[PDB]
């Protein structure tokens, strides 16, 4: 099955490589990945920039080499051995008529499926930067594929040098049903089940939590008692600060 | 003047990542940038060589690899000029392998201005990572700039070339330090996910605070301490703020 | 730059002496010997202008940093701080704080940092404008 991680210098090599290359908004920049993916988990392990290129008379004619994916991965193997390419990249401009079309061709070079890991590498959006997607057909049909990170031990180790709750979820959850709606309505305008029917009922009755409430309350109870002696406690510790103060005062006088 | 070092996170990653694989017993490699001197020296980007039987020595620098290398990068955009190499080396305070030195010397003699960086990862495995530059000194450079300097005017008019240490910097963009802390969606969904499954172990995580706080008290009699008492007293109340927010 | 230190105060000759200097020793930085005489060159005149603002002087200790010249670039940038003091242009404010941004050897970029703290002088409350541009 899939399940799949990424590592950081894939997100970090996209996004230097946009600006480095010049490419604007309304160019794509299209990309390879290559690791170990003939396993359960995908392991993305390296990533190189492809030459690309999209003509004037329309964007979706575009140029990719094959030549700079023959030669490059038998440079990949030479450091690494097992740093095939099975797969794909991309920065946007996102989800083009001919974002579907480079799988055709990128299938002409790959030894499984190609994988189309799509990546907002301007870090200009709010939340994942990460649109990944299995790259299937019958039209840009594209089933996304949740998941980013896992990485080595030595470069978990180098990322902390370098960087050295309920509402923003709740934010984010209200933004989605309300985009919901919006769709819904649109989508009966163009035409002229079961995951909808449980984000509604089981919600309607801290609206969860209230049926949880009855159990939590006990407990509830307890944790309180424990915060209470902790109080006393901070009290007694006091006591201790007022005398080490009425003893200078007292030996002041003395004196 | 001389040299301060700001090595690209995909640098210094891509620094560690070969390092660590090519272990001691040697792989090779350069480091690619460039700068404009007196203050700001940059380093990009960096490739690996392709680990050869005899340590890692100028010997060991494939010239015909690191041409197609260059050439393949420049057609990516990310081709630039060497700034130095690196490698990985038993990890040395007075230079990390007697070859890293060797080859550094035959460098010299067409640069002024290239650097020897290696990370050692027998001591960057103690969760900091031990890692070095060094360069060579150089004459009408390092005395001309930073009574005066004796020593080190009798040590250039002596050696000529002498081991010093160079600083390690980092510098990154505002678009890496944006979307590193949006991984590190899975932290907000992770977050919805951790504080349902911590209401379920909380039966547990309740009756070691209850022995905590028995040893606790126990504690404070026996004195008459009183300073793990208060750092144990604020850790149990840390905890409820998270067990009332769960529910 | 020890002609620039005494005749700070009454500069009036001195600037016009070394702005023949400035102009001369552009041209030349071939050798760390002319970026350390370019380097005094530009303290001084910073220093002689001072209090009055002689747009003169600003202009050509700003050709040295399209030449970019590594020592050179310091003493002109914190240079038209000194002379502009308190008197500048609300224009030569903006003209600085976008070359901050352009310049790419570290010294220059401090040099303009103070460059800038200097030139807004007595401003008060007429200097918010540039505290939160800076911050």
């Amino acid at each position: 099955h899939e399940k799949v991680t990424i590592a950081p210098l894939v997100l970090l090599s996209a996004l230097d490589h946009y600006e480095r290359t010049q490419t604007k908004e309304n160019k794509r920049c299209v990309g390879v990945i290559l690791g170990d993916a003939n396993s359960s988990t995908i392991r993305v392990t390296n990533s190189f920039a492809l030459p690309f290129e999209e003509d004037e008379k329309n964007s979706d004619v575009w140029f990719l080499d094959h030549n700079y994916i023959e030669n490059m991965n038998e440079m990949c193997k030479k450091i690494n051995a097992k740093e095939k390419l099975i797969g794909w990249y991309h920065s946007g401009p996102k989800l083009r008529a001919s974002d579907l079309k480079i799988n055709e061709l990128f299938k002409k070079y790959t030894q499984n499926n190609p994988l189309l890991l799509i990546v907002d590498v301007k870090q200009q959006g709010v939340g994942l930067p990460t649109d990944a997607y299995v790259a299937i057909e019958q039209e840009k049909t594209f089933l996304h594929l949740p998941c980013t990170i896992e990485a080595e031990e030595a470069e978990e180790i180098g990322v902390e040098h370098l960087l050295r709750i309920r509402l923003t979820n709740q934010l984010k959850s209200l933004k989605g049903l309300q985009s919901k709606l919006k769709d819904v309505v649109e989508y009966l305008d163009k035409v002229i089940h079961t995951i909808l029917g449980k984000l509604q009922d089981v919600f309607n009755l801290n609206n969860l939590q209230k049926a949880l409430t009855v159990k939590t309350n006990d407990e509830l109870m307890v944790i309180y008692i424990s915060n209470l002696v902790r109080s006393i406690i901070a009290f007694d510790d006091l006591i201790e600060n007022k005398i080490q103060n009425k003893k200078i005062q007292e030996q002041r006088v003395k004196d | 003047t001389k040299e301060t070092v700001y090595i690209s996170s995909i640098a210094l990653l891509k620094m560690l990542k070969h390092g660590r694989a090519g272990v001691p017993m040697e792989v090779m490699g350069l480091m690619l940038g460039e700068f404009v001197d007196d203050y700001t020296v940059n380093v990009v980007d960096v490739f690996a060589m392709p680990q050869s039987g005899t340590g890692v020595s100028v010997e060991a620098v494939d010239d015909v690899f690191q041409a197609k290398m260059m050439d393949m990068l420049k057609q990516t955009g990310r081709d630039q000029m060497v700034v130095g190499w690196y490698h990985s080396h038993p990890g040395f305070g007075c230079w990390l392998s007697s070859v890293d030195v060797n080859t550094q010397k035959s460098f010299e003699q067409l640069n002024s201005r290239a650097v020897a960086v290696v990370v050692d990862p027998i001591q960057s495995v103690k969760g900091k990572v031990v890692i070095d530059a060094f360069r060579l000194i150089d004459t009408g450079a390092l005395i001309n700039n930073l009574l005066n300097k004796a020593n080190i005017q009798a040590l250039i008019h002596g050696l000529n070339r002498h081991y010093y240490s160079l600083n390690i910097d980092y510098h990154k963009t505002a678009k890496e330090t944006k979307m590193l802390m949006n991984l590190h969606y899975e932290e907000k969904e992770e977050s919805n996910l951790a504080a349902t499954k911590s209401m379920v172990k909380i039966a547990e995580q309740y009756s070691k605070r209850i022995e905590e706080e028995k040893e606790l008290t126990e504690e404070e009699l026996k004195t008459r301490p009183k300073k793990h008492l208060s750092e144990t007293a604020d850790e149990t109340l840390e905890n409820n703020i998270v067990s009332v927010l769960t529910a | 730059y020890g002609l620039g230190l005494i005749y700070a105060g009454f500069g009036r000759d001195t600037t016009d002496y070394l702005k023949n200097i400035i102009v001369e020793n552009s041209g030349t930085s071939g050798d760390e010997d002319v970026d350390v005489l370019l380097h005094g060159a530009s303290l001084g005149i910073g220093l002689a202008a001072m209090g009055s603002a002689n747009i003169e002087v600003y202009e050509a200790l700003k050709e040295v940093l399209y030449n970019d010249s590594a020592t050179s670039g310091e003493a002109a940038a914190l240079g038209m701080g000194l002379c502009m003091l308190g008197t500048g242009k609300p224009e030569a404010i903006h003209d600085m704080f976008t070359y901050s941004q352009e310049t790419q050897h570290g010294n220059i970029t401090r040099g303009l940092a103070v460059g800038l703290a200097l030139i807004n002088y007595g401003r008060q409350e007429l200097a918010d404008d540039l505290i939160t541009k800076m911050l």
